[PDB]
């Protein structure tokens, strides 16, 4: 209230909703976003109305992008070392989004910081999946970060049960004293219950330290469905009383969407979980952390 | 009055469904005024409003998937070169083998060329695919110039008189000019009879910009929308057809070689619509 207060707000709220949608925010997220602005603004100069919703939207977008506390991988690995157990990380996501490429980027980063990593080749299905990992392991061994071993690929070819390989890889990792295990998994659609179950088994059987959903910033409304479905298998198929869920997000192909940046919000909206990494290209250094201001700035200018 | 409210009611419902099928919001707003022009509440006698409106919506979607250009087809006995382009991860390499297998079971002399000199495992992947399907392949673990590979592959399979010569290329995006130039050099080199832009059905609002730039750089003539298995909507395909001035020829419905069928419009739009 008042009625033409609400009337002016909703009319400019609508222009903002159609703006976030055009920039690849998931429509129903764009909708829920504005309805939240309404509740916050209502009860309390047309330009001020425009500027008050524009300003208030911007404030919430920033809060959505950075929930909880920033994830601190190198610090948490140290805790794993103190307990003398590998810090285990699982990558999952749908077909094609950049799981295997971005796992390599991340290990480069870990390796340069002095940590040994065992890459578990647990996409035993898709053709090439293991040669492709193998090429990266051979290139990462060049970092040397000679005596001892900093990168090794743990692999058993194709055809075998990825939840079992991942258990072996971790046990091997603990046995050889590797700091980190990076578990690659195979691309799977989120409505494919077999694949969704097998993923859930790999996770609940092995209980990694960190489960990382990989999403591409090119996805549209499926950004929400992928994440909802992945978290539902993880929850539905857990054996623990405490359901193990997705810990964070790697958002890839951020260099392909220009300013249509809105997939960052679809994914930070539906989880209270952070974007740990941004993929900004196809090479080892194309790994950024997410800048909320730069994202929200992009989302307003269009 | 009642009729206006009814029409605005169905239309809002159509438009919300269309946006969540990942249609470009500009397309959705345009269709909305297109159906409003094409419908007159006043002429409607007592008949049912909804059914005429649903038809009106559905008829305007059908215009959007039809580019009005007939899809290209290979010609028996001649050397048909087909080139695959698309964004990173869009499904190009898997679809190459699907299209080859499609044509090989229909009695065509098909082969495959991996000319992706960048992606780790690009040859292995295509090689393994091709081997599992008994389809001849060509590539190199050592060569790094994809124009050389695509040239040597195309000529080799022609001297062996193949009918379907499918070239797989690396994933590339529009804002990477060196890749988009390399793509131009591969096309000019092998002179393909048909370029296939491949798009992931889960693509969002960025589709029109990418797809347009692929068509501005190279004569895209066809479209294949991948990852339409099960529940995917694939509304970006409208931007893709309009941007590339090309028809959608097939759809990919899974990771296996036989998860592949020719594109048909009505069922695609029915899934899109509801
Ligand atoms: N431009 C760009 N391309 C990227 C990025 N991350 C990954 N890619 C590209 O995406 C494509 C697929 O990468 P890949 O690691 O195979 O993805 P995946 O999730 O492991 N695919 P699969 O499910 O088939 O195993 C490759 O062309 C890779 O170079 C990124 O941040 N930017
Ligand atoms: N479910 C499903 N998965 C598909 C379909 N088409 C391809 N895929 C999967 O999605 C990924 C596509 O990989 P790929 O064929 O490498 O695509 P690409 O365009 O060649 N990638 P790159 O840019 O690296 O060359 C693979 O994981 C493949 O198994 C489809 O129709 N359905
Ligand atoms: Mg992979
Ligand atoms: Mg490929």
């Amino acid at each position: 209230m008042g009625s033409l207060s609400r009337e002016d707000m909703e009319s400019v709220l609508d222009k903002m909703r159609d703006h976030l949608i055009a920039k690849n925010v998931a429509a129903d997220i764009a909708v829920q976003l504005c309805e939240s602005v309404a509740n916050k603004l209502e009860g309390k100069t047309f330009s001020t109305v425009t500027s008050t919703v524009k300003q208030a939207l911007q404030e919430s977008l920033v809060q959505i992008l950075q929930p909880q506390r920033r994830v601190d991988m190198l610090r948490d690995i140290m805790d794993a070392q103190r307990r003398q157990r590998p810090y285990v990380v699982t990558f999952c996501g749908v077909n094609g989004v950049g799981k295997s490429t971005n796992l390599a980027k991340i290990s480069f980063w870990l390796l340069e910081n002095g940590f040994s990593v065992l890459i578990a080749a647990c996409d035993t299905f898709r053709a090439g999946a293991v040669e492709q990992l193998r090429t990266h392991t051979r290139r990462l061994s060049a970092l040397h970060p000679g005596g001892r071993t900093m990168v090794q690929l743990f692999e058993k070819g194709y055809g075998k049960d990825a939840a079992g390989i991942a258990m072996e890889a971790i046990a091997f990792a603990r046995n050889q004293g590797f700091d980190v295990v990076l578990v690659d998994t195979a691309g799977r659609m989120q409505d494919n219950a077999p694949l969704m179950t097998a993923l859930a088994k790999l996770i609940t059987v092995n209980t990694p330290d960190l489960v990382l959903f990989v999403g591409e910033a090119l996805v549209g409304n499926e950004a929400v469905d992928q994440l909802v479905k992945f978290n539902r298998a993880l929850a539905d198929h857990s054996m623990a009383q405490t359901p193990r869920l997705i810990d964070g997000i790697v958002l890839t192909k951020f260099d392909t969407i220009d300013d249509k940046v809105g997939a960052a919000i679809s994914m930070t909206y539906i989880t209270s979980k952070p974007i740990v990494f941004v993929g900004t290209g196809q090479t080892y250094c194309d790994l950024r952390s997410l800048n909320a201001k730069a994202v929200v700035a992009a989302l307003m200018k269009a | 009055i009642i009729n206006e409210e009814v029409l605005n009611a169905m239309l809002k419902e159509v438009c919300t469904a269309l946006l969540e099928a990942d249609v470009n919001i500009k397309l959705v707003k345009q269709l909305r005024e297109n159906v409003k022009s094409a419908i007159d509440l006043e002429e409607m006698a007592s008949l049912n409003k909804r059914k005429m409106i649903q038809h009106a919506v559905f008829k305007e979607l059908v215009k959007l998937v039809d580019p009005g250009v007939k899809a290209w087809t290979p010609t028996k006995g001649k050397q048909n070169v087909i080139m695959f382009v698309g964004l990173q991860g869009s499904g190009k390499t898997t679809t190459c083998s699907k299209l080859a297998y499609y044509y090989q079971r229909k009695g065509w002399k098909t082969c495959l060329i991996c000319a992706d000199t960048f992606r780790a495992g690009a040859f292995d992947q295509l090689k393994q695919n091709a081997t599992k399907a008994r389809i001849p392949f060509y590539g190199s673990y050592t060569e790094m110039d994809p124009v050389i590979i695509a040239s040597e592959g195309v000529e080799k399979f022609k001297n062996e008189n193949f009918e379907i010569i499918i070239v797989d290329t690396s994933g590339r995006h529009k804002q990477e000019d060196s890749l988009f130039e390399e793509m131009l050099q591969v096309a000019n080199a092998i002179q393909p009879d048909n370029i296939v832009y491949v798009m992931d059905a889960s693509i969002g609002q960025a589709c029109e910009a990418q797809a347009k730039a692929f068509k501005d750089k190279v004569d895209v003539a066809s479209v294949i929308v991948t990852k339409l298995d099960g529940h995917a909507k694939g509304g970006g395909a409208l931007s893709a057809v309009a941007a590339t001035k090309s028809p959608i020829i097939f759809i990919g419905t899974g990771e296996h070689i036989d998860d592949f069928e020719p594109f048909k419009t009505q069922p695609f739009i029915s899934k899109l619509l509801g």
